RNA sequence: AGGCGGCCGCCCCCUCGCCCGUCACGCACCGCACGUUCGUGGGGAACCUGGCGCUAAACCAUUCGUAGACGACCUGCUUCUGGGUCGGGGUUUCGUACGUAGCAGAGCAGCUCCCUCGCUGCGAUCUAUUGAAAGUCAGCCCUCGACACAAGGGUUUGUC
RNA sequence: AACGAGAUUCCCACUGUCCCUACCUACUAUCCAGCGAAACCACAGCCAAGGGAACGGGCUUGGCGGAAUCAGCGGGGAAAG
RNA sequence: GUGAACAGCCUCUGGCAUGUUGGAACAAUGUAGGUAAGGGAAGUCGGCAAGCCGGAUCCGUAACUUCGGGAUAAGGAUUG
RNA sequence: GUGGAGCCGCCGCAGGUGCAGAUCUUGGUGGUAGUAGCAAAUAUUCAAACGAGAACUUUGAAGGCCGAAGUGGAGAAGGG
């Protein structure tokens, strides 16, 4: 009765079905909520974790002791390839919540969205949507495809867009795109629907819809850590060494009274691969991924103005299990939710917020694009023969 | 149901890692035996005993890291198995295992 | 939670689709209950049945390792940007391989041109070849060089 | 004095005893082929309050209540011996 | 063989199939063995448990004493 | 319906006279449950042969252990 000593709980209680989430892309709980004041723009957007640097940049900050100095930041990027809008998707709102109006498809549809609409795409005939995209076309069809306009305009108030990612300018496995369903806040729903049946079947790159030093969310699965015991899940304190059939194990899990044991007490399951939500990390650089052809392959991405130095951002050896980035990126300033190579949505903040952390101009000076894959110690390839000079490796001319 | 016979190289580094010490060489010839179930196509892996030697040949624990084997598709006899094909798996040795690759003898 | 409703143009058709009066018949089943509707209700199963339409997808096995105690989960599997195995690069780890060469080497022994660097042998190490050698995805990165391989199975699933 | 697998207090040295935990290895646990018990058992098995042999699982009044199960777990069965 | 040694470790002669089962996997909790930055008993009823020290050679050794001891005191130096 | 050689009514007679309990006695069967378990002493592998059938038998080959205070070679008691 009354520990004695008084101590916290461990862990939060408001995250407390530590569960397997049940989907491996991270959902968007609530977008943000819209005045029709605004210009007509997108709020979400899928990107896959490529890997961490760090950075130097001299900070501006009156006041503190940072102030005009050069200060590290640990950085991940995240590797964008532009969106492909798909679908509309409009939603009534109901005094029992917002309910699907109808959707619109695209008159005719990559291959990797089907793909996701396959189980086994090997053993498929290849057929979804092949009967819906002949709709686009009869004249009887047409009339009706375009009445589901004119509907989607009248009643329902809040439209969102099926996009999906081109996994085929990526360096992973998969090739299944990830098909999401993002929300547009514009001005009045007529200008709101008429933006996207604009731009069906077209792409969306990544600095449309964000901006350099503006502070977004990040949305995704952890980690996956497996069935672990209660003093890793739950970071309960080991017994001492003396204790009987076991350290690793909380010692009382509830009193005699309540003869039941509670929810808010700590035992052993799964950790991690949980489904979370980052706030307000700031985006540092957006980028743009080795480009035309005309110079042959200009990489130039990690190089600042103080640095002047062709350099791309894939580390020296490539990013360690993930590949080699050859598509738009954009980077946040420290960690991000998730395994390497694992989707998640990047979405702007509900909240407005001024702190002074945010809306503050961020100017780089240096990125480092050493080996990872060990304790590497130069950056570029040019740099290291340089130091290194001749070799054993040519050794014939 | 063919008669080819190639030569290979298995690295058996990649193919047996994370094995504790005393499992280490006994699993490195029943993976040698997935590789030839695999590749040639039958069950009826034979392998032959100087190759049986050739991984033995520093203990357990410690498999040469590639060896050079070749694998003879051959017919059986003498009132079969519903497998009627059967892969014998001899030991080449080498000495350098650099630029070697996949090559099929005749 | 629109599954419901209003209007109009042509059409096989009625001219009794109501009230009062006339004429006279139909099971009048001989006192008797479960009568009279919704209604050609709902669900299931097959047959005779005219017309218009459709020609799939799950699960297992195999693969992956962003996942896992086991199930579950994320993926690949096109006859050629298909991915698998070898090879090559890149990266990186340790720290300079064996052999050969040396007028390098504390010295010691033998031989004789008895020889104030005479010659040879033994000898930890040292120097050169040698930022060498060895490993490196199995859960690293880029390959498309060389070999193959892929439709090959199994179990079921339909809305009067 | 010498000697104690005797009792105790301090100091140096040392260390995961602790701050404060982390990772690796073997043998299991776990899954499979085979083989396979025992303690225990009124009926059984979700709770809050009331009354009651004054601390119910069943009774009263409320809360509520879907098959079949797996790896754990030590609150309860005023658990077993 | 190593060494002070019927110690420990490794082999020959002679024995044996890993102790009443095999396979796959490498989660928790365990049992047994390690390692840990900075601090060094702050843990605990208690330095429990673990870790330090350890062989030999050369020095150098106090209080106390039943003059025998203590004493491998303690404290250093070295080792191929 | 099975069964295959005995049986009952009435009037009197006589009892080792009727079960749910005794942590009853003896016998049988569950649930737990295809569960706990088959984890002390480092280790198995390839081919072959005989066979209806081989992780375990034998034979060869490789890799290991015991390591002469033995997992080796003979005895005493005990067994039979
Ligand atoms: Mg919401
Ligand atoms: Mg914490």
């Amino acid at each position: 009765s009354h520990r004695k000593f008084s101590a916290p709980r461990h862990g939060s209680l408001g995250f407390l079905p530590r569960k397997r989430s049940s989907r491996h892309r991270g959902k968007v709980k609530s977008f943000p909520k819209d005045d029709p004041s605004k210009p007509v723009h997108l709020t979400a957007f899928l990107g896959y974790k490529a890997g961490m640097t760090h950075i130097v940049r001299e900070v501006d900050r009156p006041g503190s002791k940072v102030n005009k100095k050069e200060v590290v930041e640990a950085v991940t990027i995240v590797e964008t390839p532009p969106m492909v809008v798909v679908g509309i998707v409009g939603y009534v709102e109901t005094p029992r919540g917002l309910r699907t109006f109808k959707t619109v498809f695209a008159e005719h549809i990559s291959d990797e969205c089907k793909r996701r609409f396959y189980k086994n795409w090997h053993k498929s005939k290849k057929k979804a949507f092949t009967k819906y995209c002949k709709k686009w076309q009869d004249e009887d069809g047409k009339k009706q495809l375009e009445k589901d306009f004119s509907s989607m305009k009248k009643y329902c108030q809040v439209i969102r867009v099926i996009a999906h990612t081109q996994m085929r300018l990526l360096p992973l496995r998969q090739k299944k795109a990830h098909l999401m369903e993002i929300q547009v806040n514009g001005g009045t729903v007529a200008e709101k629907l008429d933006w996207a049946r604009e731009r069906l079947e077209q792409q969306v790159p990544v600095n449309q819809v964000f901006g350099q030093d503006e502070m977004i969310d990040v949305i995704g699965v952890t980690k996956g850590k497996g069935y672990k015991g209660v003093t890793s899940r739950w970071h309960t304190k080991k017994l001492p060494r003396k204790t009987h059939r076991g350290l690793r194990k909380v010692a009382c899990i509830g009193a005699w009274h309540p003869a039941r044991v509670a929810f808010s007490v700590a035992r052993a399951g799964q950790k991690g691969y949980h489904h979370r939500t980052e706030i307000n990390k700031k985006i540092y650089k957006i980028g743009q991924g080795y480009l035309i052809k005309d110079g042959k392959l200009i990489k130039n991405n990690a190089s600042t103005d103080y640095d002047l130095s062709d350099k791309s951002i894939n580390p020296l050896g490539g990013f360690v299990h993930y590949g080699e980035v050859t598509n738009d990126f954009v980077m946040l300033k420290g960690c991000v939710v998730g395994t390497k190579k694992r989707v998640l949505t990047l979405r702007k903040s509900l909240l407005v917020q001024t702190k002074r952390r945010a809306l503050e101009k961020i100017d780089l000076k240096f990125i480092d694009t050493t080996s990872k894959f060990g304790h590497g110690r130069f950056q570029t390839m040019e740099e290291k023969k340089a130091f290194m000079g001749p070799l054993k490796k040519d050794r014939i001319a | 149901n063919e008669v080819v016979t190639r030569e290979y190289t298995i690295n058996i580094h990649k193919r047996i890692h994370g094995v504790g010490f005393k499992k280490r060489a006994p699993r490195a010839l029943k993976e040698i035996r997935k590789f030839a179930m695999k590749e040639m196509g039958t069950p009826d892996v034979r392998i032959d005993t100087r190759l049986n030697k050739a991984v033995w040949a520093k203990g357990i624990r410690n498999v040469p890291y590639r060896i050079r084997v070749r694998l003879s598709r051959k017919r059986n006899e003498d009132e079969d198995s519903p497998n009627k094909l059967y892969t014998l798996v001899t030991y080449v040795p080498v000495t350098t295992f650099k630029n070697l690759q996949t090559v099929n003898v005749d």
